[PDB]
């Protein structure tokens, strides 16, 4: 199939957030609950073990399909991810299944063309929407929204566009609103009745 | 009064940054001195 | 390859500033090089900047002075700027364009390469593992540099950073564990520098017997700006050839990229693109990214590349675009503080705000030694406490202090006396630095070593 | 002697604590507001240019 | 109930047309059916953003924070469609809801909101951190129509002076609390203690309210009088003496 | 006296010509009649505004704040019409008045006038708020008198030294005033009280001067000496020893 990346795949209808999202970690699961189809944010500065949070999500979750996304990560820093992520393990009837056949990776380095970095996020949300129309529970993570934002700012500056407050062009708020509402729980469209959903979490580099 | 009266310029920014750093350090030292005095206060109040 | 003959034109529509308008050109290329011949007989060179229709505009490196409207001529290479490269370039010096500065001959073209370079497949990147000896106690013990880690250095104007770079180049090397140091090399690149600090480099690097593993580039301030923008890419490409096509580990040093940014502003102004933040084009971020991300190890090869640039901070402003973006695309930084320079400490490194993101893998038991990480962390923490204790003494008075505070103050004093100061030529081995650290640590009594595991304390403290 | 020293001690303590609160709750917010205003005005000038 | 919907996924430019259609419907009902109509807009910030985007595409003269220079005329056009008309029993009431970019109020959006409407209500994040269901800050929330529906014959004789005295007492309370935050506690006087008690009881009783509670105006004035009785008779410089004699006991 | 009058209600364009019409007559009287001339101009901000009108109408590249770039050369042209000349007698003494946008000394107009005129006298708003008829702040002011007023044929030898000492003392007094705004009066030493007391006396007597009250230069220096006598002789560092022995008692 070929599907435009900027178009939202239609759905039969939307449903409230009912089922709760699960994680192996105790604190995040008990006191600050998430939902199947929710939206989360988390800081991403150096020196914090968010990689452990990534591993906790990938190993242990109500979902079944996962998408890691990237928009420029300082080279070696994501080289570490490319080295270590495929080596992770799960348990399915005791089978290791360390292949991570429940994850698809999309990554970008700093030197990749600006268009690719900008469109990586929309690529990820397109893939998650597709695998949600499949009828599953999907989860996405973004690497650093700020770097996507400054990539957008640079692309705007290339065309010589009027800068808004603090330099970033006016697209920011509306684009983020659209991107985040693309998630949620829904009933899929198709004659075999089914359902799916899309959780999402994102990083912020203040 | 809530805004210090000075026209915007780069050197206003530099001067205010320096004043901010100085005020922060002075606050830290003054808090330290209060802490030392309170330590002595408690110590002589032992009995 | 090319077999067609080269062309010549005399149609010169006009000139505006450092650019020259021509017309009636058949299939002009974008960035093809051309030569110029003034009527009086002088030679020049330039690069095609923009192309539209049968017209084509060209910038001139050496300036547009003396150009005649009707009596000039030009020639077209018909191809993009290529470089001659070879492993025998060591021991030489050049002027950015590749013209030799010393009295040697032209470099034989063992190979031709495209200066613009290529991106690197992220799948092939390998996490850096080993560490490079530098001979400086601050850079080696308190901090570290891995085989691939890109670490810039910040330094305000008028402070001795060129001396630090020169000493690093002189005393560079690998850790002697017992395929040796012969594999290591250096590519040094200085841009937009005074004639002083240039004679100094070309003389001093010769005076210490190290030209067998150095390939040097100079570009004075008065040179064309286009030479300035071109030079670092040339350096990076020769580094890539020497490191990847031939199995070598290469340490690239760049000086004062702020002048590179100035040249970028120049070329942007020539093309008449609207400035943005602080008079800098927005795409300078991606440009700097292109000048970066030429490091790290690669599978299927045993080589490495490691960038250590230097920057001039305008008025100690961390939020200025240049250092901020550089931090966004680098893995650490080393600071230089004015007060330390006023204290006549030859290495003015202030190790507190500095930080290296890849310490945990650069050192270890298979590496220099097992106790290294513990020693480093303990040293950092106790130095912080010592600065705090000097602040304490600033008010509370010396008589109100405890024995612990005296230990901290004495340790601090001896620390800047010995650990920081090296001398302009003292090449300290890593083991020597760790020994000095242990000697300084022994001043404190056994129990205060909270960051030290007990086993290491038993092994080394006595 | 003990209580006589104690008197002057607690007076100095209260004075210093009052000064600490004065420095903390007045000067710094004003400086931060001024810095934000300055940044905004410089941004306006750049945009107009 | 008439609803016009616009999710964020809809085209940005259509939001510029969206409100005017609702306003046209409201005008039709008001001035051709004698229907008393209330109107609510969820977020004019999105309207401002979309208008900014259009203007930036049209390279128009900028203003404050790179906003279009002519928002004044546009927003006036949107909001002017309200009030009452002679000879007809219809009416139109407008209740837009604005989202500040942050705690600032001098941002151009609220600034241009201020000139239009004859009053405004303020919601404070700090009071929401205190877990008060209507976190309303009375001080920045004047209403320019406190003249034609207040007093005897409309609500009650002693209304406006009670409101003014409560305003003054609350402001004094904020001032003395700020003073206490620095000077301490022992340096405060009796009147300061009275003002602090007034603040505590006023925030506990007056503003506090259930999600479905419905107080008449009369009991609200009764509660206000109960709060005011805390102070001595002589300290209410904002009230004429006759009302003080009439309602104090 | 010869007057030229351009009023606010007249068209602004003739402001471009008016100053030169004044200066041509001035220089003719100064170089063809040997008559000494004091030429007054006022509110050059309007002249700069007229230049802005012309430049904006002509769509030239703006410089700083919409002012044309070559207005620097223009002001150089309009100010370089003073000074003596050999073989003749008489001269011109140029005294413009400059209206100030807000209070920013770093505004383009005052800055460029600062690069051409040798000196500048500053009028301060704070002093006028504190009711001082000649509200002049000595600190920002400066002139090129180092070679003019010496004493050998001029006022007297101690003149310049006295002036410099007063200036330094005033600067230190303002520093003490700033210090007092931070901490209480307890931290003041004898020196700080002396400096403050000097500040009030100097402000209230020296600068304070009603209109029509011509003062001889010697009287002014005597008043300065009276002010100096307040401080004991040891802290007057700038003063040469011989002058100190001669005049202090």
């Amino acid at each position: 199939q070929v599907w435009p990346v900027r178009q939202v795949r239609p759905v039969t209808e939307k449903l409230p957030a009912n089922h709760p999202l699960l994680t192996g970690q105790r604190v995040l699961d008990a006191l600050f609950p998430c939902v199947q189809g929710g939206t989360t944010a988390i800081p991403g500065a150096f020196g914090c073990g968010k990689t452990v949070i990534s591993q906790s999500l990938s190993k242990y979750s109500n979902s079944d399909v996962i998408i890691y996304v990237g928009c420029g990560e300082r080279g070696n820093e994501m080289s570490e991810v490319l080295r270590d992520f495929p080596e992770l393990t799960m348990e399915v009837d005791g089978k290791v299944e360390s292949i991570m056949k429940r994850t698809a990776l999309v990554a970008n380095t700093s030197n990749m063309p600006v268009a690719a970095r900008e469109a990586s996020i929309y690529t990820g949300i397109t893939l998650s929407e597709y695998f949600r129309d499949m009828g599953y529970h999907v989860s996405m993570m973004a690497d650093s929204t700020s770097r996507w934002a400054e990539a957008l700012r640079e692309i705007s500056g290339r065309l010589a566009e009027m800068p808004a407050d603090s330099g970033y062009p006016a697209y920011l708020g509306a684009r983020l609103a659209s991107f985040y509402e693309r998630a949620g729980r829904v009933k899929c469209l198709g004659n075999p009745e089914r359902e799916g959903s899309v959780s999402i979490v994102g990083a912020v580099s203040p | 009064k809530d805004r210090i009266e000075i026209f915007p310029s780069r050197m206003a920014q530099t001067i205010m940054k320096a004043r901010l750093k100085g005020a922060q350090t002075g606050r830290n030292l003054l808090k330290k001195k209060s802490d030392a005095l309170t330590l002595r206060f408690r110590q002589i109040l032992k009995k | 390859y090319l077999s067609q003959p080269r062309l010549t034109y005399k149609t010169v529509s006009g000139v505006n500033g450092p650019l020259v308008i021509l017309d009636h050109v058949k299939f002009p290329r974008y960035a093809e090089i051309v030569h110029l011949t003034l009527p009086d007989g002088t030679k020049r060179s330039g690069q095609v900047l923009e192309v539209s229709g049968s017209k084509a505009v060209v910038q001139v490196f050496e300036g547009t002075s003396g150009i005649d409207a009707k009596k000039t001529s030009c020639e077209f290479t018909g191809d993009i700027l290529r470089t001659p490269v070879s492993e025998d370039m060591l021991g030489r010096v050049f002027n950015g364009s590749g013209k030799p500065i010393d009295r040697g001959p032209v470099v034989l073209a063992e190979d031709f390469l495209d200066i613009m370079g290529q991106p690197i497949n992220p799948q092939c990147r390998i996490y850096p593992e080993e560490m490079i000896q530098t001979g400086i106690s601050a850079i080696d013990g308190m901090n570290s540099i891995a085989r691939g880690q890109k670490i810039p250095i910040f330094s305000a104007a008028g402070l001795p950073h060129n001396e630090i770079a020169a000493q690093i180049c002189r005393q560079a090397g690998l850790v002697k564990k017992s395929y040796s140091e012969e594999n290591f090399a250096i590519v040094f690149a200085a841009m937009g520098v005074n004639m002083e600090t240039a004679r100094f480099f070309k003389s001093d690097f010769e005076e210490n017997g190290s030209m067998d593993n150095v390939c040097l580039f100079l570009n004075l301030a008065n040179d064309p700006t286009i030479e300035r923008i071109i030079t670092p890419r040339l350096a990076l490409t020769t580094a890539e050839f020497l490191a990847y096509q031939c199995e070598k580990h290469v340490l690239v040093i760049l000086t004062d990229m702020s002048s590179y940014a100035e040249a970028l502003r120049e070329v942007s102004a020539a093309r008449e693109e609207v400035p943005g933040r602080r008079g800098f084009p927005g795409y300078m971020y991606t440009d700097l990214a292109t000048i970066y991300e030429r490091a790290g190890r690669v599978e299927g090869r045993n080589g490495s590349i490691t960038q250590i640039p230097i920057l001039t901070m305008p008025n100690d402003d961390i939020t200025h675009p240049i250092p901020d973006l550089t931090g966004y695309i680098t893995e650490g930084q080393i600071y230089v503080d004015r007060q330390l320079h006023n204290r006549q400490i030859y290495p003015p490194i202030n190790v507190l705000p500095s930080l290296s993101r890849l310490m945990k893998s650069a050192i270890g038991e298979g590496m220099t030694r097992k106790d290294h990480a513990d020693v480093s962390n303990q040293l950092y923490a106790c130095y912080a406490i010592g600065k705090d204790v000097q602040a304490m003494k600033a008010v509370v008075g010396e008589e109100a202090l405890t024995s612990d505070d005296l230990l901290y103050l004495e340790f601090l004093q001896k620390f800047e006396k010995n650990f920081i100061t090296q001398g302009p030529y003292e090449n300290r081995t890593v083991y020597e630095t760790l020994d000095i650290g242990w000697q300084l640590l022994r001043i404190f009594p056994k129990e205060m070593l909270k960051r030290i595991p007990q086993s290491t304390l038993s092994e080394f403290y006595p | 002697s003990l209580q006589t020293s104690f008197v002057t001690l607690d007076e100095a303590i209260k004075i210093t604590n009052r000064r600490v609160n004065a420095i903390e709750h007045v000067i710094i917010p004003r400086i931060e507001r001024t810095l934000a205003y300055i940044i905004t005005e410089l941004d306006e000038r750049e945009r107009e240019e």
